[PDB]
């Protein structure tokens, strides 16, 4: 088996560069580290 | 498909935080520095059955006390370890701190609760006298960041929790730094015993 996916990404998520948190796509800079999205 | 999990690695300075996250070699070379907060998120990989997963591991680069860490140390963590150190009482008194303070940012997330230094012979903080609650999201471990003992087992049960697959297993173990003390294994034995007469009696 693999993983049930209820852990993956959802639309427009993304995973911060500098701290690995998971971002929403509204979001422009990190909500934990604020670090910029780049 | 790999999954990630945020997890935040509190308890008092001292205890042995920073030594136990660097035994994952591969997540120490791979860890990043988070100037803003003052934390290093070392990425550490654990192969299971089922495919390898993730804990990117918040350590604090400081002594911060129990509600000292900036808040954005606590955001999004989806688990955690509340680590003291088995030869200081203060430490595992502060135990209750740091787990109110979790449960007031996180709320229910699973917890590890690891008692470091079980390689020292005079440990203060007895197997037996472990608190152990009704919480079914908590647990405990004995721990020796030195020597790798039960390494592997908090980041087990919190696979198997956050999961929810109890018959979860990582097939191989993660490249650790060598042991640079011996573990006693007639301590350990008995640990481990005294461990499940006080997790069975309550
Ligand atoms: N005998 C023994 N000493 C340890 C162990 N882990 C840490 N120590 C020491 O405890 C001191 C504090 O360690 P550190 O990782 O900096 O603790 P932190 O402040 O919680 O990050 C250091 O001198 C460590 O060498 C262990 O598992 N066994
Ligand atoms: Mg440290
Ligand atoms: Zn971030």
């Amino acid at each position: 088996m693999g993983f049930e996916d209820m852990f993956a990404k959802k639309e427009g998520q993304w995973d911060c560069s500098s701290c690995l948190v998971r971002n929403e796509a509204n979001a422009t800079r990190c909500v934990a580290c604020q670090n910029p999205d780049k | 498909p790999q999954v990630q999990f945020k997890l935040v690695l509190v308890g008092d300075g001292g205890t042995g935080k920073t030594t136990f996250v660097k035994r994952h070699l591969t997540g120490e070379s791979e860890k990043k520095y988070v100037a803003t907060l003052g934390v290093e998120v070392h990425p550490l990989v654990f192969h299971t059955n089922r495919g390898p997963i993730k804990f990117n591991v918040w350590d604090t680069a400081g002594q911060e006390k129990f509600g000292g860490l900036r808040d954005g140390y606590y955001i999004q963590a989806q688990c955690a370890i509340i680590m003291f150190d088995v030869t200081s009482r203060v430490t595992y008194k502060n135990v209750p701190n740091w787990h109110r303070d979790l449960v007031r940012v996180c709320e229910n997330i699973p917890i590890v609760l690891c008692g470091n230094k079980v390689d020292i012979k005079d440990r203060k903080v007895k197997a037996k006298s472990i608190v152990f609650h009704r919480k079914k999201n908590l647990q405990y471990y004995d721990i020796s960041a030195k020597s790798n003992y039960n390494f592997e087992k908090p980041f087990l049960w919190l696979a198997r929790k956050l999961i929810g697959d109890p018959n979860l297993e990582f097939v191989a173990m993660p490249a650790l730094a060598p042991p640079e003390v011996v573990m006693d294994p007639a301590l350990a034995a008995q640990y481990e015993h005294d461990l499940e007469v006080a997790q069975t009696t309550a």
